[PDB]
């Protein structure tokens, strides 16, 4: 019944990944299309130093 | 190629007049030699053509415009 708070933290843990993991592309989507649209040098990221 | 271009330039000692076919190998060693020791250059920028913001200059790159120069 998870006397021992060092067993109710795992529990979150696992939690966590498993909420982490299949909501990862959609909030990538999200943040890379705010960062195209605000950062001053954000629209040419992903190539920033080539040559 | 040496030697051919030597023979060229010396023939006229012995006053004797090079055939097509020495005149073709000749050509063909020289030419050769020469696309072995061929080198090109690159057209650098310009000096005050300005770089973009894309480059992210003052923090990834300390000048907002290109040297060009050595």
């Amino acid at each position: 019944m998870a006397e021992t708070l060092e067993k109710k933290h795992e529990r979150i843990m696992l939690r966590f990944d498993r909420a982490y993991s299949p909501q990862k592309e959609v909030r990538e989507k999200c943040i890379e299309a705010t960062r195209f649209a605000r950062v001053p040098g954000g629209q040419w990221e992903g190539a920033t130093a080539a040559g | 190629a040496v030697g051919y271009q030597l023979l060229l330039r010396m023939l006229s000692d012995y006053s004797l007049e090079p055939t097509p076919q020495v005149l073709s190998n000749a050509q063909r060693s020289y030419d050769a030699l020469m696309t072995d020791t061929l080198v090109v250059p690159s057209m650098r920028r310009r000096g005050d053509f300005p770089v973009g913001q894309g480059n992210k200059y003052d923090v990834f790159t300390s000048d907002r415009y290109y040297p060009g120069d050595l």
